[PDB]
RNA sequence: UCCCAUAAAGUUGUUCUCAGUUCGGAUUGUAGUCUGCAACUCGACUACAUGAAGCUGGAAUCGCUAGUAAUCGUAGAUCAGCA
RNA sequence: GCGGUCGCCUCCUAAAAGGUAACGGAGGCGCUCAAAGGUUCCCUCAGAAUGGUUGGAAAUCAUUCAUAGAGUGUAAAGGC
């Protein structure tokens, strides 16, 4: 990938650094892909599948790279 | 033979016939050449007291691992088992590389046709 | 002494990069170097070991992968 | 050096480490008895016999299982070595600090023993190192295990500064 | 005409005397040229070279009387990646 | 009648000496060994777990709990 512009989202990380006012965590919602990230994050899920519901993710010292919802689970073997 | 493990073979050139050895071999070994007159000779056998010691001093002072960061591998999976990649969407799920797992013929991951 | 099971074998002379600290018994063959009284006048050849370059044991060198990363402008 | 080392830093503590009546209920190191093994019945055991001539100071016996449950026991193949330190070897291929010469599993447990008789397994290429793999690098069993002049873990540990781990 | 100009070989052929051996670019690895509103299962081939498939071929397979093909070949029509 | 047995060795029945029957209940033998024979030395059993490429809970030598619960070329009792 390129450095210069991680695509930290205007809405999305507005959502959170306004919602993320006291430790209350709402985190996503968004059943979208495309994030990018920042240092402050503050215990909580993701979202990050679209079949019916919401996807609890990864919150710690996760994949460190990347700009997605890399270890969300959709699918496996069968 | 003493540069990591051992190294047998002869009759060729030590340059870059390293290729055994995790992390590095060959190419690198014949790019990596930044000493004091260490070279190829194709005596693998012969030419060779001291030359050895500073110029495996440098493998040890090579902060760069090779064998030592055979596990880079490991950890990197280590990181990302939680059903990531190269590790859990790579490994935990039992899937082949290219992302062609299987359209064409695949031996490393899947030995059995 | 009741002889009759192992061979020849004494002790040897060996010199490390670091503080020469490999002289114990030995049962190791080669061409002499030049030899002392401080240790043996007697064909020097147990070549060079570890045995005092550096442990990893009590001792230090540098560490795995890296951190997060993206806290230095990414 | 090394029989000398079974003295040139343990008289003093092994006259201090416990604090009993006499010198001698105040003790010495152990005994030990090296041993090595085989996972082939035929080849590898028949030709894994010098490695001995290489570590221990025995010729090589033919000693065999003798517990040998259902797929173990076997007869007189040379798969365990009763190379045990009387006296003469009694400094053995044993007391060699070349257990480092892997730098993996030094430190490997919180303790040794809760059976006196101790077992610290070269695994692996661990020991016999200072020799080229020429013929050593093919299949090799090890089994050190050998008591310690203390009755637990516990006196045993916080000065076993002798072979450090 | 004028830019991709070593275009790749037959032109001297550095380099590894038959051990899976300095032949390898498959996976158990580190991942990357730059144009994307977002590579976890949502292609690459890769160099940093992981040194594997491999040593002539079955009940199971590939050009053929001139430059066509053996081998590739400047690139790209198609289109913000890649024949 | 058919079938099965017919000689020699060990134990139980057999009632604390010996002996003692039935188509009563169990096993064996028709050898083997120059050494497994004679003599002088020298040594020591099981069921027990240790954590030792490897582990087949059992591939090893130790260590201690080890009381004959081991081993005797061959079945069983009497013995060591």
């Amino acid at each position: 990938s390129i450095k210069k512009g991680p695509f930290v989202d205007e809405h999305l990380m507005k959502k959170v650094e306004a919602q993320e006012g006291s430790e209350k965590k709402q985190v996503i919602k968004t059943w979208s892909r495309r994030s990018t990230i920042f240092p402050n994050f503050i215990g909580h899920t993701f979202a990050v599948y679209d079949g019916r519901k919401h996807v609890p993710v990864y919150v710690t010292e996760d994949m460190v790279g990347h700009k997605l919802g890399e270890f969300a689970p959709t699918r496996t073997f069968k | 033979a003493r540069i990591a493990g051992v190294d047998i073979p002869r009759e060729k050139r030590v340059v870059i016939s390293l290729t055994y050895i995790y992390g590095i071999g060959t190419s690198t070994a014949q790019k990596i050449l930044e000493e004091a007159n260490v070279s190829a000779d194709t005596r693998v056998k012969d030419l060779t007291d001291d030359e050895l010691g500073r110029i495996r001093e440098v493998v040890d002072g090579y902060k760069v691992e090779g064998d030592l960061r055979r596990e880079t591998n490991l950890n990197i999976k280590r990181l990302m088992e939680i059903s990531s990649y190269r590790g859990i969407r790579h490994r935990r799920g039992l899937p082949v590389r290219g992302q062609k797992t299987k359209n064409n013929a695949r031996t490393r991951k899947g030995p059995v046709k | 002494m009741k002889q009759g099971i192992h061979p020849e074998y004494h002790q040897v002379i060996f010199l490390d990069t670091t503080t020469n600290f490999k002289f114990l018994s030995g049962s190791t063959k080669t061409s002499s170097e030049m030899m002392e009284w401080e240790d043996g006048k007697e064909y020097p050849v147990i070549r060079l070991d570890i045995s005092s370059d550096s442990h990893p044991f009590y001792t230090g060198r540098q560490k795995f992968a890296a951190a997060d990363g993206r806290v230095e402008r990414f | 050096r090394l029989k000398e080392k079974f003295n040139t830093e343990v008289t003093e503590n092994l006259m201090k480490k416990f604090n009993y009546s006499s010198v001698m209920e105040v003790p010495k190191i152990d005994k030990i008895v090296v041993n090595m093994g085989v996972g082939d019945a035929v080849q590898n055991s028949k030709v894994l016999d010098n490695a001995v001539e290489e570590l221990e100071l025995i010729t090589g016996q033919k000693p065999l299982v003798t517990k040998a449950k259902k797929s173990i026991a076997t007869f007189r193949l040379r798969e365990g070595m009763p190379i045990g330190a009387k006296v003469t070897l009694r400094g053995e291929r044993m007391y060699e600090f070349l257990d480092k010469l892997i730098s993996v599993s030094l430190p490997r447990v919180r303790d040794f023993q809760g059976v006196s008789k101790k077992a610290f397994d070269g695994r692996g290429n661990y020991t016999l190192g200072v020799k080229e793999q020429l013929i050593f690098p093919e299949i090799d069993y090890d089994k050190v295990s050998k008591v310690r002049g203390m009755d637990i873990v516990i006196v045993t540990t916080a000065n076993t500064d002798e072979e450090a781990r």
